[PDB]
This record gives structure tokens, C-alpha cells and sequence, in this order.
DNA sequence: CGTGTCAGTAACTGTCACGGATGC
DNA sequence: GCATCCGTGAGT
């Protein structure tokens, strides 16, 4: 990974370019269990 | 017909003017935040449309039936998900930030693993960097070098001896 | 259900009611449900009838 | 609508800004525009002006501003974000957790209405608090009073992750600790030479 | 789970210069 | 057409 590149390009973020970096989507909204500290499936840690 | 469907809607609408702004407040009463007492009230008021007995006799008060829904929702959010979870924040000040320790041992470990590495046999050095470099298990070692399964094992046995041999001699602690 | 970006309402210049030659206080009423906004109109069939 | 819904559509929303964004023309506009520029009427040609910047950038850049509505919210990887432990035992996560998860209780809450045909006033009431919490997430603030976490503090957002001196700019790119450093009380020493 | 007399935030302005989009 | 108000900034 070297250093030279010359431009940086910056632009709008299609909703299609979401779902193009998402390896998943958030459906639950919870967090992880708070016992053996594994995330919940579909949650905001999930993994 | 059609204006039937729509009544139940005018029906909801008006409960809406009558009572929601004021469940509000009640509701941010008894939490404290805002964000949280909109969903209450929604989450309220969805009920009311799903119970047609509280409305269906207007001769009974249902702004009592509304506050009651609300106070067991709120006590209920006070329970063991709230517990344990709502007391910090990463963004507020008074938490430690997570630090993770340098790599200098680790780094120092390698070096010296490479180097007794270098002083084995191609069969030992390419032996043990498929059983603790990549994990692999005694007979996946045996399928791909194409020898036998206790030619591996003694293999392993020995240049495991020779890397402490060549460890000791250069004074690593034990 | 569609949202929008806080970055071109609220922020100025409303870079929406830019584009669409909007007022900032119509949008407002608009996006938060204060208002209905017309999306089309027959008018050929309007000026049939 | 009770009316004459054969003739018009109409609706509420950030859907309706959509449609409206899809039922746009960008060339005819942009030329529009410049129809008034050509035409020196300064007070009325200064705010067209402003508006052809704008246009002409979606017209030229090939790039449609339907990006201004989203579809679909990303969520910033957890160890940007991260929940520690205390030891008291208990836990404490950044705000931007609080904020993404407001976003998805109320997106949930949304869709159970969409499927209970729940009525009309209650489904947009939720599409607006919806609208609000991404608000949130993205810019916490900018709009009316901020949410409030536990004890009146406001919760940081996206945004707040890159503004001022506390943000990642002037704060973890302008300046940063290094290594082989150290720091002491300074003593004068006039034996020591110049260098 | 069902829930039906009533029931009202906290906090707070003791910042300000300055420019330009916003609005009557 | 202009007064208003909002949003921007304010040492390491």
C-alpha cells in the first residue's frame, strides 16, 4: 500500500452504494447480552 | 361502503387532538426525554386502536385508560435491558477510553522465533510453520508434504527440541 | 419509508430549496407532515371535465 | 381528495420530495435559469444566480441529486463506536449507538404499522419521528433542541465527529501524540554551549 | 398480561461579532 | 424591496 495517489475524489452517497458497502443489515436494535458479553444476532454488534 | 373505513380514521384523528399532546407531557414526566415520550405515545395510541373497548363507550373517560397503558410502558423500559446498559457514555467525559498495549514483546518474541527458524532444516522449518504458523492438524500436514503421519509427529518432536536448544543458548528465559 | 439528508434542508443555504425552487419554511412543513404538497395534475383531463 | 383525487396526486413527506426530485427536469431548469441571468434584473438575478450553482452541478457531474433522499441509512463499523465495561460492573456506549438505535426502533415500529394497516394519522406521525432520528444521527442539533441523553447533555452525532477543535481534524489529523517523546521542567544552564 | 375517576418538563440568556440567506 | 434571524466563529 503506497502512498503516492494523486486525487482524492468525494461525492454523493447512493442509496444503492449503502447496500453496495453493507455486509448486513441492523434489523433488531438491540446491543449484546450483558452475561456472556456475546453480541445479539442482527444487532448493532452483530457478528 | 368506503366512508365506513374512513370514519375509524376521523375516529383516531380526533383522540390524536384530544389526548396525545397532553400523554406527552406525561410521559416526559416520567422519563425525562423527549425522543423517548414520542415513542411512547405512539406506541400508546397504536394500542388504542387496536382495543375497540376503550373506544367504544365514550361515557367512559379513556384519557385515564391512555395515562395508565403509558405508566405500565415506562415501567416496563425501567427493567433489565435499561439496567445494565443506560448508565455510561463513551462520548461523555468520565469514562476511559479503550487502550490496547504496544507490540514490543510480541515484536521482540518474532524476531527471536525467525531467527532459531532459520537455523532448522527446510523438513523441520517447513513442518512447524504448518502447525502453529497455520494451525493445521497432525494428518493435514502428512496429506500435503506426502509423508507419513509419525514422520510429521517426530518431526515436530524434534525441531520443537532444536528451537529451545537454539533459545537456551542464547539465553532465553524459560 | 424515504428520509432526508439533514446536510441540504436544514443546512444553509437549503441546498433542496435550491433545487427545486422551494422555500425553506415550505419544506419544513413539507418533510415534517404540517403539509401536503401537490406531485401532479391532470390538467388536460381537468380541463375535460 | 374526496373530490377530484381522479385528477391530482399529492403527498406529505420526505416521500413526496422524491417524487418531486424524480419529476424534475435539470437541463430545462438549468437554462430557465439562465433565461433570467441574460436578463439584467439584479435584485430577482442574484437569487437565480445562486440557484443555477446549484443546478448545474447535478447536470454536469452526471450524478442525479436523488441522493438527497435515502432509501437506506449505513452504520459506521462498532469499533468506531464502541461500548466498554466499567468496573462497577455496568457498561457505557458512545452516542452514536443511542442515536442508531432510536433510528431502528422506530423504523421497526414503522413497519409493523405498514403491515397492520394502521391508520393514516399514526403511520405519518412515525414517518416523522423517523425523519427526526436520522436528523439525529447525522446532525444532532440542527434542527429545533437536540436529543438529550441522561442528564440534559445532548448526544454527539456523526457530524459532531469532525467539527471544531474536538473533531477528528484538528484534533487527530492537524495534531497527534508521538512516540520517542518526553516532557520535563526546563533549568538554565549556562555551561552548555550554543548547540 | 391487563391496563379506564385524577394526573403538567426542567431549564433557562449573564457570550457576541458578523455576514447572508430567510421572510413580511 | 429591506428588516430579521440564523448559523458561524472565538490560543496552545
Amino acid at each position: 500500500d503506497v502512498n503516492f495517489f494523486d486525487e482524492l475524489r468525494i461525492g454523493l452517497a447512493t442509496a444503492e452504494d449503502i447496500r453496495q458497502w453493507s455486509y448486513g443489515e441492523v434489523k433488531k436494535p438491540e446491543t449484546i447480552n450483558y452475561r456472556t458479553l456475546k453480541p445479539e444476532k442482527d444487532g448493532l454488534f452483530c457478528e | 361502503v368506503s366512508g365506513a373505513a374512513a370514519a375509524e380514521a376521523a375516529l383516531m384523528r380526533a383522540l390524536y387532538d384530544e389526548h396525545a399532546a397532553v400523554l406527552w407531557r406525561y410521559a416526559l414526566r416520567l422519563t425525562g426525554d423527549a425522543a423517548q415520550a414520542e415513542d411512547v405515545v405512539q406506541e400508546t395510541l397504536l394500542r388504542a386502536w387496536q382495543h375497540p373497548e376503550v373506544i367504544g363507550d365514550t361515557a367512559r373517560p379513556a384519557r385515564a385508560w391512555l395515562f395508565t397503558v403509558a405508566r405500565n410502558m415506562i415501567i416496563d423500559e425501567r427493567r433489565s435491558a435499561r439496567f445494565r446498559n443506560v448508565v455510561g457514555s463513551t462520548d461523555q467525559s468520565g469514562t476511559p477510553e479503550q487502550s490496547t498495549p504496544d507490540e514490543v514483546n510480541a515484536a521482540l518474541d518474532r524476531l527471536l522465533i525467525a531467527d532459531a527458524l532459520a537455523q532448522l532444516s527446510a523438513e523441520h522449518r517447513a513442518v512447524i510453520q504448518r502447525s502453529y504458523y497455520r494451525g493445521w492438524s497432525t494428518a493435514q500436514i502428512a496429506t500435503d508434504l506426502g509423508i507419513a503421519e509419525g514422520t510429521v509427529k517426530s518431526r515436530l518432536h524434534y525441531a520443537v527440541r532444536a528451537l529451545r536448544l537454539t533459545l537456551q543458548e542464547l539465553g532465553v528465559t524459560r | 419509508a424515504p428520509v432526508t439528508h439533514i446536510w441540504y434542508f436544514k443546512g444553509v443555504p437549503s441546498r433542496l430549496g435550491y433545487l427545486l425552487d422551494l422555500a425553506p419554511k415550505d419544506l419544513e412543513k413539507i418533510i415534517y407532515f404540517a403539509a401536503y404538497v401537490i406531485t401532479s395534475v391532470d390538467e388536460e383531463m381537468r380541463h375535460n371535465e | 381528495v374526496d373530490r377530484y383525487g381522479e385528477y391530482f396526486t399529492g403527498a406529505m413527506g420526505a416521500e413526496s420530495i422524491q417524487k418531486l426530485i424524480e419529476n424534475f427536469d435539470i437541463d430545462a431548469e438549468a437554462e430557465s435559469l439562465r433565461d433570467v441571468i441574460r436578463n439584467g434584473k439584479g435584485q430577482k438575478k442574484l437569487r437565480a444566480l445562486k440557484r443555477l450553482k446549484v443546478v448545474a452541478a447535478f447536470q454536469q457531474s452526471g450524478n442525479s441529486p436523488m441522493g438527497m433522499v435515502l432509501d437506506a441509512v449505513p452504520v459506521i463499523p462498532p469499533e468506531l463506536r464502541p461500548m466498554v465495561q466499567l468496573d462497577g460492573g455496568r457498561f457505557a456506549t458512545s452516542d452514536l449507538n443511542d442515536l442508531y438505535r432510536r433510528v431502528i426502533n422506530r423504523n421497526n415500529r414503522l413497519k409493523r404499522l405498514i403491515d397492520l394497516g394502521a391508520p393514516e394519522i399514526i403511520v405519518n406521525n412515525e414517518k416523522r419521528m423517523l425523519q427526526e432520528s436520522v436528523d439525529a444521527l447525522f446532525d444532532n442539533g440542527r434542527r429545533g433542541r437536540p436529543v438529550t441523553g441522561p442528564g440534559n447533555r445532548p448526544l454527539k452525532s456523526l457530524s459532531d465527529l469532525l467539527k471544531g477543535k474536538q473533531g477528528r481534524f484538528r484534533q487527530n489529523l492537524l495534531g497527534k501524540r508521538v512516540d520517542y517523546s518526553g516532557r520535563s521542567v526546563i533549568v538554565v544552564g549556562p555551561q552548555l554551549k550554543l548547540h
